[PDB]
RNA sequence: GAAACGAUGACUGAAUCCGCGCGGACCACCGCGCAAGGCUAAAUACUCCCAGUGACCGAUAGCGCAUAGUACCGUGAGGG
RNA sequence: AACGAUAAAAGAAGUGAGAAUCUUCUUCGCCGUAAGGACAAGGGUUCCUGGGGAAGGGUCGUCCGCCCAGGGAAAGUCGGGACCUAAGGUGAGGCCGAACGGCGCAGCCGAUGGACAGCAGGUCAAGAUUCCUGCACCGAUCAUGUGGAGUGAUGGAGGGACGCAUUACGCUAUCCAAUGCCAAGCUAUGGCUAUGCUGGUUGGUACGCUCAAGGGCGAUCGGGUCAGAAAAUCUACCGGUCACAUGCCUCAGACGUAUCGGGAGCUUCCUCGGAAGCGAAGUUGGAAACGCGACGGUGCCAAGAAAAGCUUCUAAACGUUGAAACAUGAUUGCCCGUACCGCAAACCGACACAGGUGUCCGAGUGUCAAUGCACUAAGGCGCGCGAGAGAACCCUCGUUAAGGAACUUUGCAAUCUCACCCCGUAACUUCGGAAGAAGGGGUCCCCACGCUUCGCGUGGGGCGCAGUGAAUAGGCCCAGGCGACUGUUUACCAAAAUCACAGCACUCUGCCAACACGAACAGUGGACGUAUAGGGUGUGACGCCUGCCCGGUGCCGGAA
């Protein structure tokens, strides 16, 4: 029962990362909307 | 030659000359980018390049001897490692009857003699040649692999017939290099490849039928037991004939391609 | 300059056990190196040093309310003298 | 569509003041205008924010929140 | 209903408001190729200490991985970075593109790989090639003496450098035996009085003319310029003279001597249990790696990264008087990780979940062998409800008269068979197989003689119902159908007669190939391939073989 998650923190982070969304414009869009949400919390920091 | 048994095989080949010696390094992969556009080839074992000299232009006027003749993967042909006077090692492929420690001169004024190298001008007619230089300067994309020969028909101002191994003739000028003899690697052809994943030890996992796919998937898919309609791949062309070439440039360089 | 970068000595069982062996464990600040603590601890209690050997650290808990904590977050270091000794009148503690 | 006129992608390629374009196939006549150069307040839209107000709410209502994009769910976008 | 594995508990002592559940003791049982130990991931203080008892804990709780506070984490040498590069990522200029953007040479990023200086011990409650002690090692700057001269590049070279299987020799780790040594004491139960019983029985460094398998080694003079952009004393080649036994070279490891450790225990105060001191001998014989000597040897096809450090050579430059190099002290040593969990109550599984998780170590006895199997060291554990009862029923088992498949869709299930040695073995065969065919015998103990050893052979004697005495442990055969075969497939009802498969055939494609991804006269895959190659399609080992019909559909060819 091999489950999906397999935590590895340099995945986690370079898929998903505030770098990995400079990367592109839909990921600075993920960003900006965030932002906007309201002080939600972010990418990396979780 | 071959090696023959019983425990479920049948013929590997056999060389002689063996080195392991001097050149880039390759690597394998089948897809490119996304879907994989060259279909199957996923398997293999770990080859190597080996740097070969087709061009042999600026060796001109300088003989070479044959060092040894080496087995080397991706290719279906034997090659003869050449040392020259120069210092200069290269590893150029070998055709059938060259022996080990021959001499092989380079350069349009060398004789028509084995692995001699000169351009078609100076190759007397009917004369057997492999490695054929299809314009001059570049290298030879003609006759590279094994057993396999050009034929010279009477030239006719810059430019000579060639009978190729396809069976077509070819209209190709003087001015190019090609190489005395045929080049065998003996005869390769009748090696048995024994089970799969010996097809598999090389490119990967070959025909997949479209007829036991699914409509989805291909033309052929669907049904209800073994079947056909149609005639076609991947997308609708077929098996039988149909001509592949657009009308070109290089068409109006072909005398009968028949077969 | 000099007078900053150490925060407090680290003060426990342990530290001052080990201040009579000459041994003295400050808190410094986190962003710091090692040359640094030791200029920083000789010209200011003006000792040469020799032992340095540094330490990073976690903090991390709460009181109460939802809020669990943040965190603390410090750095700590080690030193041993010279054959000259006996830091300031801390140590006599 | 009887499809004028504007607008370009391809290909042609003019006149110039008794000249040129328009007036909804087209022609004459009668009128209207002078392209292929530029810039240009004001009345106009919006509400993150601020003020005032209300036959608006008053704790299952009112924004989701009498503060929280938190707890919590998700690999993530996201949701709450 | 359930309280999360049928590995199992019992008594005493203690603490406490309260104990089946927390502590201590003594027994019992369970794991022991683990249910022990060490990492990596991942998790974050879960570690240690002192408290606490709402809630979390499937009961209880004085207890906890829970709650509170306080401490704990130490590096020139380990792993990572200031070193290199793989796939991939990126990418000035450059190539494309309605926008956003897609490509791309060099270059740069990127360990899963290359490179690279330390070992032996000690101890906090909690750290350890990190602290301490012992001796050690690498580079860097400076200083003294020798030297008393060349140094040696964003550049050349050599080198780093690479597969699978199998295998000779010598070791060590490491384990075993003993009337070897050393050390402590007793012994009783019937005996033994030590020849019994128990325990320990060496780690680092340095030196050394001692023993030593194995490992790999050519050298200079020289010729051509057409070779490495040029260079070059270097590298490739070519040629000449000294490399048939040697033998320079190297020591794995053993041995010796010394030295620093450690060593069973013994001592001593005990603050309720630790702390400090002291310190015995290290023998002979046997076994032995996947580790070391090594980049060994042999065979094989499917033909086995790159780049930097490294070594050699010059260009330029500075100096040829103060060089390079050596060693002699000295000074110097940055950043990050380092607690604890880590086959699991701490990671992924909503949970203290019978699931999952990459590597390393993994003792002894018996057993052809072994990581198997039984028991068991070290170590760890009895799985966080419990106590009685001994109905129906259910589950997992043991035995069963006579019969023996009559059961039933079907011998489903469950028996039987079971290792090793010997004898023996069919149709059929593609001559390999079928085959462990079938079948029959043996198997323990003692003594004697013999061989080649863990042992075996022969003879005799013995004991039980039984001697692979327990555990691991094939039932077999005759016929067919399907596919030849190994293999693959429906994560979670289908493992097959499906799929693939070597082999065969048709056909396409002459190289900016056909074909395929794609805003794209970009790029790339085909392929650093070239018709003995590549695409597509169908059949499907091998054996004999593959007939008739092109009117229609398609494909190829044709011109009035
Ligand atoms: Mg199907
Ligand atoms: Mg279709
Ligand atoms: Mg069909
Ligand atoms: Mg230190
Ligand atoms: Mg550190
Ligand atoms: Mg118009
Ligand atoms: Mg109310
Ligand atoms: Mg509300
Ligand atoms: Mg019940
Ligand atoms: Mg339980
Ligand atoms: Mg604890
Ligand atoms: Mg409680
Ligand atoms: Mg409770
Ligand atoms: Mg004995
Ligand atoms: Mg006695
Ligand atoms: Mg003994
Ligand atoms: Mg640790
Ligand atoms: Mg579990
Ligand atoms: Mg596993
Ligand atoms: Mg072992
Ligand atoms: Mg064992
Ligand atoms: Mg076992
Ligand atoms: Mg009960
Ligand atoms: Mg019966
Ligand atoms: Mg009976
Ligand atoms: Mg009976
Ligand atoms: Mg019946
Ligand atoms: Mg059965
Ligand atoms: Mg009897
Ligand atoms: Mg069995
Ligand atoms: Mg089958
Ligand atoms: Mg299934
Ligand atoms: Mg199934």
């Amino acid at each position: 029962m091999k489950r999906t998650y397999q935590p590895n923190n340099r995945k986690r982070a370079k898929t998903h990362g505030f770098r990995a969304r400079m990367k592109t414009k839909s990921g600075r869009n993920i960003l900006a909307r965030r932002r906007a949400k309201g002080r939600h919390q972010l990418t990396v920091s979780d | 030659r071959q090696m023959t048994t019983a425990d479920f095989s049948g013929l590997t080949k056999k060389r002689p000359e063996k080195a392991l010696t001097e050149a880039l390094p390759k690597t394998g992969g089948r897809n490119n980018r996304g879907r994989i556009t060259s279909r199957f080839i996923g398997g293999g074992h770990k080859r190597l390049y080996r740097i070969i000299d087709f061009k042999r232009r600026d060796k001109s006027g300088v003989n070479a001897k044959v060092a040894a003749i080496e087995y080397d993967p991706n290719r279906s042909a034997r090659i003869a490692l050449l040392h020259y006077a120069d210092g200069e090692k290269r590893y150029i492929l070998a055709p059938e009857g060259l022996t080990v420690g021959a001499t092989v001169n380079a350069g349009p004024e060398a004789e028509p003699k084995l692995g001699n190298a000169l351009p078609l001008r100076f190759v007397p007619v009917g004369a057997v040649v492999h490695a054929l230089e299809l314009v001059p300067g570049k290298g030879a994309q003609l006759a590279r692999s094994a057993g396999t020969s050009v034929q010279v028909q009477g030239k006719e101002s810059d430019y000579v017939i060639v009978r190729l191994p396809s069976g077509e003739l070819r209209r190709v000028h003087s001015e190019c290099y090609a190489t005395i003899g045929a080049v065998g690697n003996a005869e390769h052809k009748n090696i048995v490849l024994g089970k799969a994943g010996r097809s598999r030890w090389l490119g990967r996992k070959p025909h997949q039928r479209g007829s036991a796919m699914n409509p989805v998937d291909h033309p052929h898919g669907g049904g209800e037991g073994r079947t056909g309609a149609g005639r076609v791949p991947v997308t609708p062309w077929g098996k039988p004939t149909k001509g592949l070439k657009t009308r070109r440039k290089r068409k109006t360089s072909d005398r009968f391609i028949v077969t | 300059s000099h007078y900053d970068i150490l925060q407090a000595p680290v003060i426990s069982e342990k530290a001052y056990s080990a201040m009579e062996r000459g041994v003295y464990s400050f808190w410094v600040s986190p962003k710091a190196t090692k040359t640094e603590i030791k200029d920083a601890i000789q010209q200011a209690f003006g000792v040469r040093v020799i032992g340095i050997s540094t330490m990073n650290v976690p903090g991390k808990r709460k009181r109460v309310g939802r809020f669990i904590g943040q965190r603390n977050d410090r750095k700590k270091a080690i030193v041993r003298l010279a054959e000259g000794q006996s830091i300031e009148a801390l140590a006599g503690q």
